[PDB]
């Protein structure tokens, strides 16, 4: 009663026989803004379910050579779903997010994946491209995936909300996070509070004749999501 | 932005053309904090 | 009247769940008596941090440890008794000959990601609010100490920035500005949480203009106006030469600290400030390396 | 409040105390821009007429709403409707009423 | 204190000071559903505010031949603003409005405007084309103004949601309408639960030199805005 | 825990405002007497339809009335009191000679804009609840009453519709049949609202298919599927010929009405069926013309 | 036209929310503002001249 699990919001719901728990970013769960901690004085619009559910986006095929791949969430879901719009509509954006990598194989196959999350995730190479920053859907691909493309040891990413996927027990990761940043509303357009990171850390190997086919499917599902300052539809 | 809702209707006899004042102010959840000199203004020559 | 949805829904908890509580901890903790134990369905040492849990296993439950009353303190790893440490964060240099700095004054950026020391300890967060204290060291390039006078300025952003060393700007009528002689002590100075975001961000990943963001203006992302506070302006007090070749050295404290999110170390050698870019041609491994991981 | 030149465009020296009204003729298109201009107070925008304006080139940062009023000029049997909109930040200039 | 007023709703805000009243169709205001009149099992959407706003979207001009417009309001808010959007991801919709066509001029002008509200309001000609039964934005025009397209004297159209704007007294029109149909909720996409019609019972007329520029605006503010079935996104 | 904003809002109320109330009419309103009146200030005669209200004025207020006592009863004035009337709203014809109905047998669609008559009074209001009564007369072209016997049978949208004089579909095993001679009384029928909707459209100002909704597709605009009842059956119950010429007619009254939103009446001749469209090309003015305004 | 400013406020003119501002008014006063060292005067007592 602890590997078999469900999630229910909106209109979505998700399955799983092989989950290894729930982990909650830094033991919390996402609020809605006080009425103290907010300087923008109008109601915010709190859609919920239209919102708040899961979308299941990007798709990649692990290999015995891939490297490792990442995403910038505020920016990720824009310009998918009723959610897309109300961050390119109003100005000030907040909310928290219910991430699922999931990623299955058969009990023959062997390999780990390290599923992190990442507050402000700067990136560095002498200045990255907008397509690189934020390559919301189908995100982008780490190419020097030991120092996170950032100069930062990723021996030392555990020290953030993350989980494993070793296909020897569990088959998908699943992290909930509350809305992060020095402010109570940001505009998700140009700024992303974070961004989630997938790397082999044991490399997917399997003998010959099992099928090689090894997709990595990413679902992620918005949590008391509020837009203030409503204006002319933006995209970026 | 200003924008003509519908138009500048004016009977036979008056101005063919009028003019508006605009006066700002802040409200009263209105506060500044710290401080500095103007760069609004600065001062050419030496006083005299 | 009510539709009973609006009344289940819970939408709108200012309150966090947050689920984990913070507990006094002055010292380490105490180690207990612990016998043997023989038994199933008990697996301490057995975890599986796939879950991403640290192992919550004891000394205790693997080996036979006997009682420990742990006395020390953990008063000194805590963030003011860290943080609250003065280093070297500026550096200005107004010599008489040069191309750097002529005319006798100098305006620098306030910016501390110019010195590695300083630089990799605040890195190690996310997010960090709190007050500090700025020590001016004022010298020749030899350690000559010189019968100078100068004048230390804040210049806020959006404020008129000295152009010469006898600029309008340092009648310092609102701005506040500091006299010293380099005979005199250090100037000792108290500088509060100053920033329009509840607290500094050490990396800001997005773009400040919210344009378009082309190649050319890719020189935006990361730069976060909320920890631009300005420049500080210094210069001799004279209207001819200054006489002497000087050079001033910023160091910082830091006083009620404030840190959040953490975040791994630094792996690389910081090449530009503000700016994570690092060395890509020539990258090195996190630590030493061994001939052979069964030999020592 | 304080008069805000908006009309900030004339310099003649003589054509100075225009800067303070507005021009409003009688167009006959439907959603036509009479005007636009910056919402930042302590910028140097129009706001450097207004008193506020000048106070805030002392201060670093600031808080809180901002009101405008409008005043009509025009003779009494001008009549007339206008939409007076607020783009917040991110949201570049509208072209269309 | 009867002629000026002030309308407040989202982020919009309304003025006039030649008014005639308010007028609530059938003397009831927009209401949302009771669970019983519904039977669409799942919390639907209210985003209130981003989408209960007003909106003033087309513009005519009055002259002294005009027949007369017409518009069809499920329909015509849609592929505009956030409304628009939860109207063509969602598949139920619900929702009253609050319109107010604005026309002033001068004391020497002279004009009457009937502005009324018509239910399933049905077009005749053998069939018109869904340029003429949907004209969302910019709506279309009256060719047979005396029997409203539709072979039904006009004479009797006072007895719906109606109003005057007599140039000589007034100067706009405010009406507001709950929802409308015999059911719950129902797609804005493909069914109009009424429609708006703006027809000059009195030819307007103004001695030579008088601007003879007399623009007729609307513009609408929904109200309980509620959307349910939510799916992929759709125009028509 | 409360972001205010939350408590506040009334979203979710399912009761209307309402503002006005029905009260209760048997009788007309009785006048009152009424004495002269001469003041400044009290205007019951002007009024300003420019806000959309039908004027308030009492005769009381415009001339010396005296008292009456209204007896006049207001019960024929109502909705059943109306409606609840037989009228001619179908019309089959099952020949011996002929192409429009041969075989012996006829598939009637479902629906009452046929006749004029009928159409004009329901098509006053935009909804409309309720039960009917139908009543089924059968004859031959002269009014000649034949000693032939007939099968009426309902056909639910979705149901087998006969196809032929002995389809299968006759054995009617779960739909509503009857059987009658030309020799007994018409047929008397009492049916139930029976609609998807809570209530009769009249007026469907949209499209059923959700399509692209193109030219050869306008054939759908204003088609109501709640408003579609299937269809209504009919033949000979034989193998061989009819040996007759007949006629049948139905006739339907309302029961228990309930009508809504209330439109203009018709103003031109009713072209199609459940069709709006009118002639176009020869309109008529609502009522009678005269020589001159100024003259009767 | 009356010489007042519009005492309109935002609650009227839009659906505001709650807000609690924390926001200090005592580095806008008078004290608070002039009082700040500045140069107002400069004299030379040089050699030659
Ligand atoms: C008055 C002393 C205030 C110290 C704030 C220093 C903040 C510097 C951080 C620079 C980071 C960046 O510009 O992106
Ligand atoms: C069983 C008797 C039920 C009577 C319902 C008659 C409804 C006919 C209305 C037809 C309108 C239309 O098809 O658009
Ligand atoms: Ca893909
Ligand atoms: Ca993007
Ligand atoms: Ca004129
Ligand atoms: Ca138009
Ligand atoms: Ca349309």
């Amino acid at each position: 009663s602890d590997r078999v699990a469900q999630l229910t919001i909106g209109n979505s719901t998700i399955t799983t026989q092989e989950a290894a728990n729930i982990i909650v970013g830094y033991g919390e769960w996402p609020s809605y803004c006080s009425d103290d901690d907010a300087t923008a004085v109008d109601k915010p619009t709190r859609p919920d379910v239209s919102v708040n559910r899961f979308y299941t986006l990007d798709t990649k095929l692990w290999e015995k050579s891939s490297k490792g791949w990442y995403w910038k969430f505020p920016d990720v879901l824009t310009e998918t779903g009723v959610f897309g719009q109300n961050a390119q509509f109003h100005y000030l954006y907040r909310s928290g997010f219910c991430i699922h990598v999931q990623c299955n194989a058969s009990k023959f196959h062997q390999g780990a994946l390290l599923v992190a999350i990442l507050p402000e995730y700067v990136i560095g190479t002498s200045h990255p491209p907008y397509k690189q920053t934020q390559p919301g859907a189908d995100g982008f691909e780490l190419q020097h995936p030991y120092v996170l493309d950032a100069g930062i040891p990723i021996s030392q990413l555990t020290v953030c909300p993350h989980q494993w996927i070793n296909l020897r027990t569990n088959n998908c990761a699943t992290i909930i996070v509350p809305y992060m940043n020095t402010l109570p509303f940001d505009s998700a357009l140009n700024h992303c509070n974070f961004g989630l990171l997938v790397v082999p850390i044991s490399p997917l190997d399997f003998d010959q004749g099992a099928t090689p086919v090894i997709p990595i499917t990413i679902t992620l599902a918005p949590m008391c999501s509020e837009f203030a300052g409503l204006r002319q539809a933006v995209t970026q | 932005s200003i924008w003509y809702q519908t138009n500048y209707v004016v009977p036979i006899g008056a101005p063919n053309t009028a003019y508006i004042i605009a006066l700002a102010a802040a409200q009263k959840n209105f506060t500044m904090k710290l401080c500095k000199d103007t760069s609004h203004i600065l001062q050419t020559a030496s006083i005299q | 009247d009510r539709v009973a949805d609006v009344i289940e829904s819970s939408i709108g908890d200012s309150v966090s769940r947050a689920l984990t509580q913070a507990l006094p901890a002055p010292t380490g903790q105490n180690t207990q008596v612990s016998s043997h134990r023989l038994d199933t369905g008990e697996v301490p040492a057995l975890q599986a941090a796939e879950i991403g849990a640290s192992s919550n296993t004891s000394d205790e439950s693997m080996i036979e440890t006997r009682c420990v009353l742990n006395s020390h303190s953990t008063a000194e790893t805590t963030l003011d008794s860290f943080f609250s440490r003065a280093g070297l964060v500026g550096e200005i240099d107004l010599p008489l000959e040069g191309t750097t700095n002529p005319n006798g004054y100098a305006n620098w950026d306030i910016d501390i990601t110019g010195y590695a020391q300083m630089r990799r300890k605040v890195e190690l967060f996310t997010y960090m609010r709190f007050d500090a204290e700025f020590t001016f060291v004022a010298c020749t390039p030899t350690g000559q100490v010189v019968p100078q006078l100068l004048q230390y300025m804040f210049v806020p952003p959006g404020a008129p920035k000295p152009e010469s060393r006898e600029s309008l700007a340092w009648q310092t009528a609102t701005n506040p500005s500091v006299f010293v002689k380099l005979t005199d002590p250090p100037a000792q100075v108290s500088v509060p949480f100053m920033s329009p975001a509840s607290a500094y961000q050490w990396f800001y990943d997005g773009y400040p203009t919210f344009g378009e963001h082309k190649q050319e203006k890719d020189l935006e992302y990361g730069a976060c106006p909320n920890n631009m506070m300005g420049t500080f302006s210094v210069r001799n007090v004279g209207s001819s030469k200054s006489k002497y070749p000087l050079v001033v050295r910023i160091y910082m404290r830091m006083k009620h600290v404030r840190a959040w999110i953490p975040r791994p170390m630094r792996n690389q050698n910081y090449l530009f400030k503000a700016n994570p870019n690092y060395a890509g041609n020539s990258i090195k491994p996190t630590g030493t390396s061994r001939t052979a991981i069964t030999t020592l | 409040e304080t008069i805000l030149e908006v009309n900030n465009v004339p310099t003649n020296a003589t054509s100075l105390m225009e800067r303070l009204r507005f021009p409003v003729s009688a167009q006959a298109g439907k959603g036509e821009l009479c005007a636009v201009f910056r919402a930042d107070p302590g910028r140097d925008g129009p706001w450097q007429s207004t008193m506020l304006g000048q106070l805030c080139g002392y201060y670093t940062q600031w808080s809180g709403s901002l009101e405008v009023t409008f005043m009509f000029t025009g003779s009494f049997m001008a009549t007339g409707k206008m939409l007076i909109a607020y783009t917040p930040p991110g949201g570049p200039l509208p072209k269309d009423r």
